[PDB]
RNA sequence: UUAAUUGGAUUCAACGCCGGGAACCUCACCGGGGGCGACGGCAGGAUGAAGGCCAGGCUGAAGGUCUUGCCGGACGCGCCGAGAGGAGGUGCAUGGCCGCCGUCAGCUCGUACCGUGAGGCGUCCACUUAAGUGUGGUAACGAGCGAGACCCGCGCCCCCAGUUGCCAGUCCCUCCCGCUCGGGAGGGAGGCACUCUGGGGGGACUGCCGGCGAUAAGCCGGAGGAAGGGGCGGGCGACGGUAGGUCAGUAUGCCCCGAAACCCCCGGGCUACACGCGCGCUACAAUGGGCGGGACAAUGGGUGCCGACCCCGAAAGGGGGAGGUAAUCCCCUAAACCCGCCCUCAGUUCGGAUCGCGGGCUGCAACUCGCCCGCGUGAAGCUGGAAUCCCUAGUACCCGCGCGUCAUCAUCGCGC
């Protein structure tokens, strides 16, 4: 049951609507871009944040935003 | 020469690396060779016990554990350094022992 | 070997501490620490009333040293007292303060709100008290008071929070007090921010 | 001698040879690596002796 | 049943449980013997109180008493109150701890609204999740603790390290075989290549394709990958309830004991046996029993202790005794497995209970009641009625090992 957590959305939506051009669609590109824009010190947290932002951008750019 | 041998051993891991790097640097600043800190196997003491005072209820246990990290350093003997490693002022939860061969 | 060294010099402190708790019951004995140097040791005791612990111009510390060296180890001791680091962020002082207030005769609700207001004033994130004894009856009870964020399970609620326990003997019976304070710098994993441009 | 009828005997083995260093009971006493405590006192003093529970 | 066979626990959640493998002690139980009143006052006291002994009776044994007479130098249970001490009562007077509902998904708060009120709404509906975990609609809009996150191990790669760990490629010497062209075994010189030990980083995110579902939450299948859909196994148990267990681990209020129910010492009991029950160990044989050879482990422990090596003994064991305060020395060449020979379907070369005699170890003491060895005797048992238990992968089953308890004794607990 890989449900995305509660506090991951509430920050991915905040930094995907603040730097809307520093985020491409590549996974390993965002994965590096995330560590330095925040103060996260975990390792499995930046991975899920990166995944969610990638989903977000590729779901938005192609049109309807849900 | 006579290749002093120093043996540090402590339960907090961080507070060991700092005295290790002190020794490394002191050696480096002066003229002497050295064999870097050789990690020796951890010795973990383990104590299994029951949990309840009386004898009623199911049987559930505890696993207490205490780990002791060790190291080993080989170094030559120069009084300029043999002395320089005396004002090193180890912490209180560390043990040091010096001996030559 | 070497483990027999490490866990022989960890017990002495336990015994010294467990005895001084009783002895300096009042003046709020806060805790100690042994510094083992050549030619002798050196003990430090962070009391809450240097006056009472010292004595009448030094007529108690003599007994403390003789007792601490004859019944215990510590072949060359040297005691000296100090003042508490942060008395409002140390649970095991508030517990004894509230226990004393109770056994002096105050009602158990004024004490708890006094204590919580003082603590949350001096700058804690959250506190929780819990009293349970024979108060106002002959069947025991239990009550609870709390103020804010306070973690209870996991790893973070084992090292960050500060907890302490005490007793309070009375004319009816005993009463247990159990406090738990969170230092003003919690930093749970969920508190992720954005270092901005 | 009235000091020969309340005085014990010096045992050196058997359950009556050792007692807890803090409580004072005979019986279930821990002798691993030297410390000599009950099974009940070691459980509520351990996290100050340095130990931790990992699993 | 007994002088005593001390107590607590009775469905799940009492019965190899109280770490409970009790020779003395542990000990709380039956028989016997002897000691103990800080402190205030009373009979008395330097014409010498309290208080102590060579020898001998009583006694299981004892200057414990008495016989005998020596000593010591101030106080006094022969009297009153009090006070130590209590494994004595009460878990239905309490604290602390722990089992179970339950690692289940619950339990509340601020303000607003609905009811005269107890109360309600949020916390409801629809789909989805291991989950009050989510996505939509809604007199509700937001929050807190629990869940998830967090901590420790396992599997793959890279860097830094090379002794007390490892020895592949070079270099000498010694020794063996088809007599040597070839192959093999030890040393010692050198090196951290490989394994290993352990600090720091990398790696996996429903990320990438196809199909469901709305196009959202999410769910199926396929790649590439050491690993895939909480990566696998653990730690951490919310507000409350259970008059659940523990006063016999410590702490503790009230009531009884107080020259005793307090403190010591010797001998007995908890080990008694027409009987009902719980959990296990060995078998009822060939999917085997015996005899001789051949193979390969990991966790852990040692100074009151672990014992290599040599020598006596048929075996248990005995007399010496290096090296070890530890990656160095020791415990420590595991068993199920394989090859060769005997047995041939039988209460047997299956099964080894029960008993006789002889030799040893620990101990202050082995009869009641310790453990170990050699020869002999050889009980029930031929697959189990109605019923009932545990297990989803390196898991169940089968075989051995190490710690704990411990002066000796493991059919047990916890790990490999
Ligand atoms: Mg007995
Ligand atoms: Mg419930
Ligand atoms: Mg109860
Ligand atoms: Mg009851
Ligand atoms: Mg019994
Ligand atoms: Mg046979
Ligand atoms: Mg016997
Ligand atoms: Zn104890």
């Amino acid at each position: 049951g890989k449900i995305r957590q509660g506090f991951i959305k509430r920050v991915a939506r905040e930094l995907f609507n603040k730097y809307p051009n520093e985020f491409t669609r590549d996974f390993e590109h965002n994965k590096k871009k995330v560590e330095e824009l925040t103060n996260v010190t975990s390792k499995k947290i930046r991975n899920r944040i990166a995944g969610y932002i990638t989903k977000l951008v590729r779901m938005k750019e192609e049109g309807k935003i849900l | 020469m006579q290749k002093a041998r120093i043996k540090l051993a402590s339960t907090n891991v961080r507070s060991l690396e700092e005295v290790a790097n002190q020794i490394k640097q002191i050696a480096e600043r002066t003229g002497v060779r050295m064999s870097g800190p050789i990690p020796l196997p951890t010795k973990r003491i383990r104590i299994v016990t029951r949990k309840s005072p009386d004898g009623e209820g199911s049987a559930t246990f505890d696993r207490w554990e205490l780990r002791i990290h060790k190291r080993l350093i080989d170094i030559e003997a120069d009084e300029r350094a043999m002395r320089q490693i005396m004002r090193i002022r180890v912490p209180e939860d560390v043990t040091i022992e010096i001996e030559l061969i | 070997a070497i483990e027999r060294y490490f866990i022989r010099e960890a017990v002495k402190e336990m015994l010294i501490d467990e005895f001084l708790e009783k002895e300096l019951r009042r003046a709020g004995y806060g805790g100690l620490d042994i510094k083992k140097t050549p030619l002798g040791t050196k003990v430090i005791i962070f009391a809450a009333n240097p006056g009472y612990v010292i004595g009448r111009g030094g007529r108690r510390i003599r007994e403390l040293t003789r007792i601490l060296e004859r019944q215990f180890g510590l072949e060359n001791p040297q005691i000296d007292v100090q003042e508490i680091k942060n008395p409002y962020l140390n649970a095991k002082v508030q517990a004894v303060r509230i226990a004393q207030a109770l056994e002096r005769g105050i009602h158990f609700r004024r004490a708890a709100y006094a204590a919580m207001r003082a603590i949350m004033s001096n700058g804690a994130r959250g506190v929780e008290i819990r009293i349970s004894g024979k108060l106002t009856g002959e069947r025991a009870k239990s009550v609870r008071f709390y103020q804010g964020y306070l973690a209870k399970v996991g790893n973070p609620a084992e090292t960050l929070v500060s907890k302490g326990y005490a007793q309070a003997l009375l004319k009816l019976g005993v009463i247990g007090v159990k406090v738990a304070i969170m230092p003003p710098d919690a930093r749970l994993p969920d508190e992720i921010e954005i270092i901005e441009k | 001698a009235k000091a020969d009828y309340n005085k014990r005997k010096p045992r050196k083995f058997g359950k009556g040879a050792r007692r807890c260093i803090r409580c004072g009971q005979y019986g279930p006493i821990i002798r691993i690596h030297g410390l000599m405590l009950c099974r009940h006192c070691f459980r509520e003093v351990a996290p100050k002796l340095g130990f931790r529970k990992y699993e």
